[PDB]
């Protein structure tokens, strides 16, 4: 098969189980990370409605990601990008495995 | 100099006992204000005694505890010696005063300058009921030129900064405010630009920041100001180009650049209190004052005297002059000493003889 | 160095062969080209100017200079 | 990839929407361009400059072989032997621009992997000497006598 | 330590081969053009400086040939001929 | 013999090879293979004294001054400044050792001593070294054999721990903790038992926190079933005892929202300007109510918080610790039993951990306070948290624990154990001499030659306690032959006892199978070097 | 062979190691040495050093405190690094018996040279030890004696532990005025152990005896411009707040306009919220107001058109002291004026110590926070004196954690040594040598106090040992005359844990140095 070592995990790793014994992998190249939509993207507001408007819709983008990833029913899931410490958190809450900075090879 | 902590502080003694001496010169000048070079001799010359008594074969113990038992025996000498001094004997005061001054450079100018230490010790403080003196209300002032016979006593305070209103000097009857906003362009503690996408809101801008400049000026003339103190500022500009010709326009001298910590001394002495929104400045926020004016040392500077205030602050000012810079700082450490001395008879009022007595006194 | 402690060089065995045969080549080569009547003779510069053409192998291999210890029993052969 | 503007690119948000949408919007565009170009029966895809990880996973999806050209002498060579136009934009190729092979495959020769546009026919505008050595100076010499 | 081993001594030259015969063929060919227009009734004298401050103008072959001072061997050769000319006949210097 | 070669051609023309050839050494042979035994020699004869109940503290100092003392062998090797390449290949032995077993990183070094010094006067008498190393391996595939063959099982049970204490008091014996011997194992096993996946599956030891303050004494060291932070209450005022605490574990900061986007928020008029505050104001209230509503009695953040959020959880009655590092969020998470919650929305009371008792520690004279996050209900990461005179102690104390972890730890991952004392490697050399005995000549040598190395661990151990080496050792060996018991070793202790059984002297077989193994293949691996080419600038 | 006595080499350049007698000899000599300049400052007659930095600075310490001395030198030697560290640990632990604790190890460790000089593994002097230290900490144990039930006793008792503590430092010319000043300022914390409630204020000028004890609180901080220096019946209301151009926490705001007019609205806005915070901040109704940052100028002068007291940059541990000794509640946010505790005190006024002015704080209503104004002649001496009260007041809050209680002047050392001589007495083999020359120590720390005081020492020392041998458990050192006495009587109080830890930490660093047989030194950088 395959075996690599561990790669940095986040907190909230050691919450998901390690073992299964009939999983679905989820091959990814995503970064799954509170971050900006793009390097260059600026958001122009001018109410307090719509600044909370857009945290939440950040949040959400995250959440969705991480729903479209939990629903396909895989258990394991495995980046070449890095998984953030709340993608971490929320899959050691479905009781997946998360392992992110995956190399190339 | 002639002081001797100045003397100790100035050479660097580099030997853990001489360092030791220096800081006990200090804690001298603090305590006393005089008598630091006499401490200093007097710890030398017991520790000379000391080797001695070492060489004989006495434990630095005894030593210590019979130094201990001769010192308390010794207050008890000169306080026996002393003689109660009430603050309203101007005499003795004055006695005092050029005692302490007779040491130094400036004891050839002494008739001048004693009286001037007690008058400005007796105006900063309460002669009944005070235990103390705040030296600090008692700003010292030097300015090359002239000659120690050209020492002062300006009641009210003197200030380094010239007057930027050039053309209008010598305000009489003047109504002194004292701000600490800025008279600039409108500008806000958070991040501020404004945006342009037409000539009009071009010509507007220009046009709505000068009528902002106008109306503050307006507001602060409204009030019966002719006299205005700006405190120095860093972040934006204090005091525009714009601004400064309403003001003279207006006939209102202008003085800015004043220092923070200067504020609680010029509020003291004038009895202005500081505004730092143009909504509080109101006529009761003034310091009255008799003249404002400005004035030069013979072309040796220039110094502005804001002299005679309705209800007078508890402060003093003394601007020290001199042919060179060094006989003016020695001038100013010998004032101090007779202020210093002036203090701590303030506080215990008791006094004793000078030229040895008190010494030879406490050796036989 | 080593446990052995004598204040010089050691060489032993392939090494030193080696160094052997290679100061006889060196040698032989230097006069290999002065044989037979179709042979040639040479210069020999004395480092002050002092030229000495020769074509015998005595002469030349005694004006040489020489360090080599196999080098030194070759000439003197 | 996308093309993108000359002067200077900022994606102006001014509501979750537009937030929410943009990355999905992007990601449909970049499908819809891959889709398009692989709908005029192109099966390998060459380009002069960088490939996206969006676009390698859409071409991946799609079943079409990418090679990336860095040189573009080597690229302009590649153009004369199979015949087709470099495109100087993302658009799905007419059928005159495209061009044809009769072999395009992964190999190892040696321990070096190398790309083959391999033609059946003894013909075309390029042919190549695959020179083999057991020596760098070896071949170049030969490289020299092939000259 | 550990000084270098070597056969020949250093500082010690060689060269072989038609390098040599070259470098000779020059140098005797040089030391001939030295002198080359000092020959016949027409011939005009060289001033030569000799290293103890004297001045040698002469026409003779052997004299110019002794008043150079050569590294290369084939050109002291070439001044020993001249030499050897010079005392055994007494002229025909330049000639030789 | 070195510096490459030098020739300079046979007709004087320059010969150049390798690159700074001139500058460059060169060892080869046999020579090279005696270089290599005498600093391997060296190196163990070092190490060998730190071996055994008597065995004594190295005490290293490194580059900047700070000094180490300790006995364990790896972390001596480590600390050491070596330029020899077999030093090395000694110090990457003992890391190999304590990477894999985690004890017994001494006996490894000494034994490939051993090995290589026997098979020295092995080489001496022209045996070609891969002959010895063949025999040195089939000598150590005999010795792991005996050692499968005379292992004994131990129960690893929760509810009877007595040989996990044992073997773990056993692993403490050379320390110097052992002044509290029987504690510390105690507290290794129930750390180990506490933190493990109970299918004979492994032990991560990310769960135990090992921390140490100095201060107290070393008999204070104790056993958390819990968390220790280095952290306190954010607020001064707030109460330092929490009881029932319902802990809300948070990784949002206290602070208005931040898009991690670049924005602009645009501020146009004096209503945007009070939009802006009263927003501001009311997302604190609405944290703060957020948190309060879930029913927490105890908040703690990761990412700090500011002034207005401070007094407001004071004013709540909400005791939080702020600055909380990730991997204690998890431990306290962990340990808890609640989940780790990245911002208030999410917040319910099913995701809150229960502690029994937070507290908040002083330390004397030093203003310093630590959190104790105890009393669990079924907490799964444990604490040990040191105590000692000096920091040299603690840290001693917390490899010598790492050591009694790693143990119990091998203990789970097998259970079958030997009886040290040096009477495994008796009864492994007798097995040897006994296997040697019916074997053709050539190879006779080196098994024997491997029998005799495989001796040197009784020695060392009678050595280092005062006893004649070669007459106890004798006697021992005599008497495993005599009656058959393979538990008889050196009485280091003088308990007037050699069965090492009834002294409870209990370690790992496979330890001492990797212990042979390694010096195996690392001897094997030395004998195979025949050429040294080191650059020998002797650069600054 | 040893890796540097051997033909190869084994090392960096630089790098070196010490065997079996190389070692063993250069810990003994660092320790030696180390507890040989740490005594002579120890007991009633001790001598203080100067230490006198190298550095830039160049700074001049004159102290008699063992740790002091021991943290600043330049020490290569291991040993004495280990012994240094101990004595910051002690330190740390307990504010006194530093030097007591070196001075121990140091003796103990000589012992074990003389040992090993008589062929005794050290191992077996390791044992020994262990069983030695098991006993002398069972007979101190039970020599303890404990007074907290009775309150009048208890009194006593930590006036006699003050003065104990202070006997051996510059303090003892003023012992008795500077233990009923260190007694007090323990007893005003109620209880509480922290010690930074104990603010120790230090001004050059006057004697030592004019140090007191403030019966309030004393700040170095000032005053706004136009605010009230004297304030009647306050009612204080401590903050860590702003006040200083305080902005919105949403980072990413902006003003963006179009014209001036706007930027002055929005100005204007701004300096309205200020004037909003700080009318909320008054309906608390509070006469003084305390800050921990910054107030600027637009707050200030509300605060005096209010005519309240406006206190700013009183750091952490000043609002934390505030509201210890005024009972009131460092608050951040002013929604809800009737959810905080404001403190209050009689009177708030300016004082003149020295030439320095600073605010007075009397009739606090709580006083759970003390500050002590330390007069002197020299820096140095403020210093020491500050150290010398930082011990006592350590020393004071331990008895008051734990209020057991020993003797002092050597008779707890006495008492440990014969029950380590009865056990090695009872013990045969060479470990009842090690027991002995542990016994053996534990006279030479009396010893020492006696050498430093001038008397026959030896004589002493025997007299001691000779009425703890016939019973009298609570003979003592009598440093009055130089003879023996009752320790009970004459008051030589000590405190039990800090006589335990000095045994354990002084044996443990003997055991872990002994177990020394190898330095190994890295190449320094
Ligand atoms: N109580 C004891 N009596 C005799 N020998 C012991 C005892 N405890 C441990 N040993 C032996 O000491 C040897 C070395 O153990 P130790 O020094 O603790 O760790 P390491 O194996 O890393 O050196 C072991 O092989 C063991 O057999
Ligand atoms: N008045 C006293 N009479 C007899 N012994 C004293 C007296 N004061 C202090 N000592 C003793 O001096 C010893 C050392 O105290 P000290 O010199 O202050 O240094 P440290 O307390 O740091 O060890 C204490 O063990 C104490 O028993
Ligand atoms: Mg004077
Ligand atoms: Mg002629
Ligand atoms: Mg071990
Ligand atoms: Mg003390």
């Amino acid at each position: 098969g395959v075996a690599f070592k561990k790669t940095f995990s986040y907190a909230g790793f050691e919450m998901q189980p390690k073992k299964y014994h009939n999983p679905k992998i989820a091959l990814l190249n995503v970064e799954l990370e509170l971050k900006a939509e793009k390097d260059n993207a600026e958001i122009r507001v001018h109410t307090v409605e719509d600044y909370q408007a857009i945290v939440d819709a950040e949040w959400n983008i995250l959440y969705d990601k991480l729903e479209k990833i939990h629903h396909s029913g895989a258990k394991v899931v495995l980046s070449k990008l890095p998984i953030g410490d709340v993608a971490t958190q929320y899959f050691a809450d479905r009781d997946m495995f998360c392992a992110g900075r995956v190399p190339e090879e | 100099t002639n002081d001797g902590a100045t003397i100790l502080k100035q050479m660097q003694v580099l030997h853990p006992a001489a360092r030791m001496l220096v800081e006990l010169s200090k804690a001298q000048d603090i305590e006393a204000g005089d008598g630091t070079t006499s401490v200093v001799i007097i710890a030398g010359s017991l520790l000379d005694s000391c080797t001695k008594l070492l060489q004989k074969g006495i434990h630095p113990t005894i030593i210590s505890e019979s130094f201990q038992k001769a010192l308390e025996k010794g207050i008890e000498i000169l306080t026996d010696m002393s003689r109660p001094v009430e603050l309203s004997d101007r005499e003795t005061l004055l006695n005092s005063a050029t005692t302490s001054l007779n040491s130094k450079v400036v004891s050839q100018y002494s008739s001048l300058l004693s009286p001037m230490s007690v008058n400005a010790v007796m105006k900063v403080i309460d002669p009944a009921t005070a235990t103390s003196v705040d030296l600090r209300d008692i700003k010292i002032v030097k300015k090359l030129g002239g000659t120690i016979d050209d020492c002062e006593l300006v009641e009210g305070l003197v200030l380094t900064q010239k007057v930027s209103n050039s053309g209008i000097t010598r305000v009489e009857k003047a109504k002194i405010g004292l701000i600490q906003f800025c008279l600039s362009a409108p500008k806000t503690d958070m991040d501020n630009q404004i945006v342009v996408s037409d000539y009009a809101q071009m010509d507007r801008v220009l046009r709505e920041e000068r009528a902002y400049i106008l109306n503050l000026v307006k507001q602060i003339k409204k009030t019966g100001c002719n006299v205005l103190l700006i405190q120095k500022s860093i972040l934006r500009d204090a005091l525009s180009d714009l601004a400064l010709h309403f003001l003279n326009k207006m006939k209102i001298m202008v003085i800015k650049d004043i220092e923070r910590e200067d504020i609680e001394f010029i509020c003291k002495t004038i009895g202005t209190k500081p505004v730092a929104h143009i909504d509080q400045f109101t006529a009761d926020m003034l310091g009255s004052a008799e003249l404002a004016e400005e004035v030069n040392l013979n072309g040796s500077g220039k110094l502005l005297k804001i002299t005679g205030c309705a209800s007078p602050g508890k402060t003093v000012t003394i601007v020290v002059r001199g042919s060179n810079k060094l006989v003016i700082e020695e001038a100013e450490r010998s004032i101090h000493d007779a202020l210093c001395v002036i203090r701590c008879l303030v506080k215990k009022r008791a006094l004793i003889a000078g030229g040895g007595a008190p010494e030879i006194e406490l050796a036989l | 160095e080593g446990p052995l402690s004598v204040f010089g060089d050691r060489s032993t065995g392939e090494t030193i062969r080696s160094q052997n045969v290679m100061a006889a080549a060196s040698i032989a080569n230097i006069v290999k080209s002065s044989l037979g009547p179709v042979g040639l003779d040479k210069m020999l510069v004395d480092d002050i100017g002092d030229v000495t053409i020769t074509n015998d192998g005595a002469t030349i291999l005694k004006l040489l200079e020489v360090e080599h210890p196999a080098a030194k029993v070759l000439c003197e052969l | 990839d996308g093309m993108i503007t000359e002067t200077k690119g900022t994606v102006l948000i001014k509501t979750a929407e537009e937030l929410m949408n943009f990355s999905k919007g992007e990601e449909n565009l970049m499908d819809a361009q891959v889709k398009a170009i692989a709908d005029t029966g192109a099966n390998v895809v060459v380009t002069g400059g960088k490939v996206a990880d969006m676009a390698l996973h859409y071409a991946n999806k799609y079943n079409i072989m990418l090679v990336r050209l860095n040189s573009k002498w080597d690229l302009r060579r590649l153009c004369k032997t199979v015949g087709a136009t470099a495109l100087p934009r993302l658009t799905p190729p007419v059928l005159e621009e495209m061009g044809h092979c009769d072999s395009v495959y992964l190999s190892e020769v040696g321990d070096t992997q190398v790309v083959v546009f391999k033609h059946e026919k003894e013909d075309g505008a390029i042919s190549t000497i695959v020179l083999r050595g057991s020596t760098d100076n070896l071949m170049d010499d030969i490289e020299r006598a092939v000259d | 330590g550990h000084r270098p081993v070597l056969v020949l001594s250093q500082n010690t030259k060689r060269e072989s081969g038609r390098k040599v015969q070259s470098g000779n063929i020059n140098a005797a060919k040089t030391i001939a053009d030295i002198i080359r227009t000092c020959l016949g009734p027409k011939s005009m004298m060289k001033m030569l400086l000799d290293p103890m401050g004297g001045i040698v103008m002469t026409n003779d072959g052997n004299a110019i040939l002794r008043e150079i001072q050569v590294q290369h061997p084939a050109a002291k050769s070439m001044i020993e001929i001249s030499r050897t000319q010079d005392e055994e006949v007494g002229d025909g210097t330049t000639s030789v | 013999a070195s510096m490459g070669t030098l020739a300079f051609d046979e007709y004087g023309r320059p010969f150049l090879i390798i690159k700074d050839q001139d500058r460059k050494s060169r060892l080869m042979g046999l020579e090279a293979l005696k270089s290599h035994i005498m600093a391997a020699k060296a190196v163990a004869n070092t190490m060998r004294t730190s071996l055994g109940p008597n065995g004594l503290d190295k005490m290293m100092v490194d580059k900047d001054g700070d000094v180490t003392v300790t006995n364990d062998g790896a972390t001596i090797l480590s600390m050491m400044d070596v330029d020899h390449q077999i030093a090395k290949l000694m110090v990457e032995l003992s890391k190999s050792q304590d990477d894999e077993i985690g004890d017994g990183t001494t006996g490894v070094v000494v034994l490939a001593g051993a090995l290589l010094e026997e098979a020295e006067q092995l080489l001496d008498r022209g045996i070609h070294p891969i002959r010895i190393a063949d025999g040195y391996e089939q000598a150590a595939r005999v010795a792991i054999e005996h050692l499968d063959k005379i292992s004994d099982s131990v129960l690893v049970d929760i509810k009877d721990t007595e040989p996990l204490i044992q073997t773990a008091k056993t692993t403490l014996g050379s320390k110097v903790v052992n002044s509290c011997h029987r504690q510390m194992a105690e507290i290794a096993v129930n750390a180990v038992l506490t933190v493990a996946d109970m299918e004979r599956r492994d032990v991560d030891f990310e769960l135990i926190k090992v921390e140490g303050k100095v201060g107290g004494r070393l008999e204070d060291t104790k056993l958390i079933k819990g968390v220790i932070v280095d952290k306190d209450f954010s607020h001064p005022q707030m109460p330092k005892k929490v009881e029932d605490a319902k802990i809300a574990i948070l990784t949002c900061p206290f602070e208005p929202p931040k898009p991690k986007t670049k924005h602009k928020l645009d501020v146009t008029s004096v209503e945007d300007y009070k939009a802006l505050q009263k927003y501001e104001k009311e997302k604190f209230e609405e944290m703060i109510q957020q948190i309060k509503e879930t029913g927490a009695n105890l908040a703690i953040c990761q990412w700090g918080f500011d002034d207005e959020a401070n007094h407001l959880l004071l004013q709540n009655n909400l005791p939080a610790v702020r600055w909380v590092g990730g991997p204690e969020i998890e431990l306290i998470a962990i340990a808890t039993g609640g989940r780790i919650v990245p911002r208030f929305s999410e917040l319910t009371a099913e995701k809150l951990g229960f502690a029994g008792l937070v507290q908040e520690i002083s330390f004397g004279t030093t203003k310093d306070k630590m959190l104790v996050i105890e009393q669990c209900k079924n907490s799964r990461a444990v604490t040990i948290f040191i105590r000692g005179g000096n920091k040299m102690i603690i840290e001693e104390a917390k490899r010598s624990l790492h050591d009694a972890l790693c143990v119990i730890r091998n203990l789970i991952r097998d259970n079958r154990v030997v009886y040290g004392g040096g009477a495994a490697e008796i009864s492994c050399a007798l097995a040897v001499s006994q296997e040697a005995d019916k074997c053709p000549t050539l190879e006779q040598y080196a098994m024997r030659a491997f029998a005799d190395a495989l001796e040197v661990i009784p020695m060392a151990l009678s050595e280092n306690s005062g006893m004649n080496p070669i007459q106890t050792m004798t006697e021992v060996r005599a008497r495993q032959v005599k009656e058959m018991n393979p538990a008889l070793g050196i009485d280091c202790l003088h308990k007037g006892t050699n069965d090492m059984k009834q002294q409870h002297v209990i370690e790992t077989l496979i330890g001492k199978k990797q212990q042979i193994s390694l010096a195996t293949q690392m001897v094997r691996m030395i004998l195979k070097i025949d050429d040294i080419r080191k650059p020998g600038e002797s650069e600054e | 062979a040893s890796l540097s006595l051997a033909p190869v080499n084994i090392f960096k350049a630089g790098a070196d190691e010490e065997r079996a007698e190389t070692a063993r000899l250069t810990s003994f000599i660092g320790a030696i040495a180390i507890g040989d300049l740490v005594k002579s400052t120890l007991g009633p007659k001790g001598m203080d050093k100067i230490l006198l930095s190298s550095g830039r600075d160049a700074s001049l310490m004159v102290t008699n405190d063992g740790a002091t001395i021991l943290k600043n030198i330049g020490v290569d030697n291991p040993a004495a690094k280990v012994l240094v560290d101990m004595s910051r640990v002690q330190d740390d632990e307990v504010g006194d018996g530093t030097t007591s604790v070196t001075v121990l190890a140091a003796e103990l460790l000589r012992e074990a040279e003389s040992l090993i000089a008589k062929k005794i593994h050290p191992q077996t002097i390791i044992a020994g030890w262990r069983e030695a230290t098991k006993a002398a900490r069972e007979a101190l144990l039970s020599s303890a004696v404990d007074h907290g039930s009775d309150e009048v006793k208890f009194r006593q008792d930590l006036m006699n532990i003050a003065g104990t503590t202070l006997s051996s430092k510059l303090l003892t010319h003023h012992k008795d005025h500077f233990t009923k000043l260190a007694v007090e300022a323990v007893l005003r914390l109620k209880g509480s152990g922290n010690l930074e409630a104990i603010h120790i204020i230090k001004k050059l000028g006057g004697s030592l005896a004019d140090s007191y004890l403030d019966e309030g609180f004393l700040l170095d901080k000032k005053i706004g411009v136009n605010q009230p220096k004297r304030i009647e019946n306050a009612k204080i209301l401590i903050a860590n707040t702003g006040m200083d151009t305080d902005k919105i926490k949403i980072f990413g705001s902006r003003v963006r306009v179009d014209s001036t007019a706007k930027v002055a609205e929005i100005e204007h806005a701004e300096k309205e919220k200020m004037k909003e915070k700080v009318e909320r901040i008054l309906k608390h109704g509070i006469n003084c107001f305390i800050n921990r940052q910054l107030i600027y100028n637009y707050p200030e002068q509300l605060f005096g058109a209010a005519g309240v007291m406006a206190i700013e940059h009183a750091d952490f541990a000043g609002v934390e002291r505030l509201a210890l000794v005024t009972g009131g509640e460092i608050a951040s946010t002013f929604d809800h004026p009737e959810l905080v505790k404001l403190g209050s005190c009689k009177l708030i006024e300016e004082v003149m110590i020295g030439e320095d002015k600073l605010i007075h704080f009397s009739g606090v209503a709580l006083g759970e926070a003390c500050t002590i104004v330390l007069r002197g002649a020299t820096q140095q001496i403020l210093d020491e004196a500050e150290r010398s009260l930082h011990d006592a007041l350590c020393v004071l809050a331990q008895t008051v954690k734990d209020s057991r209680t020993v003797y002092g002047g050597g008779c707890s050392e006495m008492l440990m040594a014969h029950a380590v001589t009865q056990l090695a007495n009872r013990t045969p083999g060479k470990e009842a040598v090690a027991m002995e020359s542990y016994a053996k120590a534990l006279r030479m720390l009396p010893t020492i106090i006696a050498d430093n005081a001038g008397y026959d020492s030896a004589d002493l020392v025997a007299q001691l040992r000779a009425a703890h041998s016939e019973g009298n458990t609570t003979a003592g050192l009598d440093m009055r005359e130089g003879t023996i006495g009752d320790m009970a009587i004459l008051g030589i109080t000590e405190s039990f844990q800090v006589k335990r830890q000095v045994l354990l930490s002084a044996a443990e660093a003997a055991e872990v140095i002994l177990r020394v047989d190898n330095i190994i030194k890295a190449a320094p950088r």
